[PDB]
């Protein structure tokens, strides 16, 4: 565990479609990867941004900490707009002790990015 | 004799009928192109219908005559493979690509037909 | 077993074929082939959704998929499977789905749908 | 103890945006991962078959053996018909010792990416 | 064998029946009725254009052409032979031959078709 | 007496041969380019009328047929001999006459002989 | 040091002088690739006018940066090559094809607009 | 060898890399008050991006080329010049009126199209 470990801390990507620009998390689920918002927030403006999604929709689970992850959800109203949070879990969303916008699958989340925008498809 | 041609509308509707010989093929591949030189013609549909066996060098002298009236400007076509002479084509590895094969004599006209003008 | 599951609609015959691992059932090639002029028609899908897998008989399934198309129309192999392209150690139209491949059959051929 | 070599393989995302397919590598372009495209291709015929976007942008860089992601290119058209190839670098493209449709970034493949699909994003 | 003869289309899900006319088979009925809901397929063909003759099997086929109408809906048989229609004490909607069986089959669920 | 031909009608410049069967006169092809680059060269003609035959090498003569491509634009053999390609041991345009080989090189350039 | 890039509207552009030798080639040859990625491109456009003898491993590094451009979205397009380095020399062991040569830098933009970026 | 002068339609797009003195400078002076009656031209776009140093020797020369050309029978455009060299030309002291200088190549071209020849 040299350097495996570690280069797989550089495994929370980013990829830049069409101008929403929507993010792909599928297992770094631990307190200790917090930056799996820090390595978003400081990539937002770098490119030019707007809503951006976060595409969890296979990812169990979330353990008791929510704090970096659906209270930073209002922290990308500042430097982008309002993020979504696509297609939860049925065991993920059982975990509620205590909005935002979501969306049930990953083809919906970008038939209402446009609405947003104001783009369509058409032909 | 054996192999006739037609010249019908500026087209060559040549027929093949239950000959088999190698030589009849020399005989039968100048008389192809010096009649197409002689009168200018734009599409040669040929017909191979009635042949059932091939000689490998036949399938060279088949395979130089759609390649040699493509050269000389025409878009030949061929016309009614039988199935058997089709199976002795999947061993010798010829290549008829770009030979632009049709299913019977009716549908090989107009086939030819829309790729010049109309 | 002289199990070949023609089953041809008006124009585009087609096929429909289960598990045959044998080069003993060259058949698939010899009758599909013969009946190619028995009735007018050029397009052939070929549907290979339920075939896994095969080792050694492209030589006759996939020259079949080609010399079709030097008496008829081209061909179009449906729905080759997962456990199948890691095998291709050496070209066509081809589909995925086989109600797909037959809405691009007629597109091909001067036809279409409507509603 | 060896926990990081599990869920190592396993991060070769296939959200669908569109529906045509997306994906995203990071830099693991090693011999050993034979999963880079059979992964992919058991769930491109589960989903929908049409284009696939690999978006390679940051992979620096492929060793020696393209074969078995450049032959999977010629073989996509397998089961799938298509593919493209988003973004290659300077380093990587300079691995040519010896066709197949590519694209500077993803905003202009996703513009031929609908072509293909036959659908405009206007307004 | 184990076998079936069943493609995959759109709506118009059809079938073929080769020669296989012993009651131990009974994967027809099976194989058919428990397909018939993994896949929406309103109307449905049967295509026993080959097989002669039939003695015990058609209470079979006929109860099959009767599970399949409080099932989904619509099955149509599609070309018996000339000795098979002798003696049938035992409607169903029938066609002649294959290609025009799916004409009244789109037309029964009200689709078309044009050019 | 070093004389091959050439002339220049209207944009696209084209060039007459006579019978001259040897290998020794590569200056066919170098008087051809070093005018080509010249004037502004579009698709040219060839005009094997009197030409029989070149005897074993147009290896010469047909690759600097396609280096045309690479240099303007492309090219096109007029009317080639029954025995010229009488054996082929070995692509590009051709046409059989120069009154039609210069009616598809106008659409080359888009232009079209109105009354 | 001699090789400017100078690019115009998504359009590059390449202006070669005469060259002695593949070591400046291959110092040239990463410079193309890095403007590539610096800024978006549609096509390039190299105008080897100028060059009248061609090393022939010069010719394996040109017909190189065609494939090394391709790949990364931009067209490319070979204008105003001369005879003396075509007729000759550019019969070795070339693979062009998709290459849209051209004839001057003025018709080679309007070979490249006719056909990506408009 | 020289700096290198290209060509488009109806304009020239000289670019400049580096220089090494005014032997250099009167030798590009003499290179494209050439070129431009060697040929036929109505607009000169001069890319002096790639510079961040010039002597009051060379800036002459440089003054000399954007109204020796005006008298010659062209418009001349001085696009893209960096925020170090613009200092010392005016703590020199000398107006570039009459030249209407740009940011960059692509909106360089832009007005000079527009103006002559629209």
């Amino acid at each position: 565990e040299k350097t495996v470990s570690i280069q797989k801390s550089a495994l929370q990507e980013l990829s830049a479609p069409l101008l929403p620009i929507f993010e792909k998390i599928s297992v770094m689920p631990l307190i200790g990867t917090i930056d799996t918002e820090r390595a978003k927030l400081i990539i937002e403006n770098l490119l030019i941004g707007v809503v951006k999604n976060r595409s969890e929709v296979v990812l169990i689970d979330i353990t008791g900490v929510p704090v970096v992850d659906t209270m930073v959800a209002h922290h990308i109203i500042q430097a982008s707009e309002a993020v979504r949070l696509v297609g939860c879990q049925a065991m993920l969303v059982g975990i509620r002790p205590e909005q935002i916008i979501t969306t049930n699958t990953m083809k919906k989340g970008m038939e209402r990015a446009l609405a947003l925008t104001n783009r369509e498809i058409v032909e | 004799m054996g192999i006739p041609i037609l010249k019908l509308g500026e087209c060559l509707l040549i027929s093949i009928q239950s000959e088999l010989d190698d030589h009849t093929a020399v005989e039968f591949q100048e008389d192809l192109l010096a009649k197409i030189h002689e009168t200018s013609a734009r599409g040669v549909v040929i017909d191979i219908t009635s042949i059932d066996f091939i000689d490998s060098f036949i399938a060279k002298i088949l395979g130089d005559v759609v390649s040699m009236s493509k050269l000389m400007g025409a878009k030949v076509v061929v016309t009614g493979i039988q199935p058997a002479v089709a199976i002795t084509l999947i061993e010798l590895g010829i290549t008829f690509s770009g030979v632009l094969s049709a299913m019977d004599l009716e549908s090989g006209l107009e086939k030819l037909k829309q790729e010049l003008g109309e």
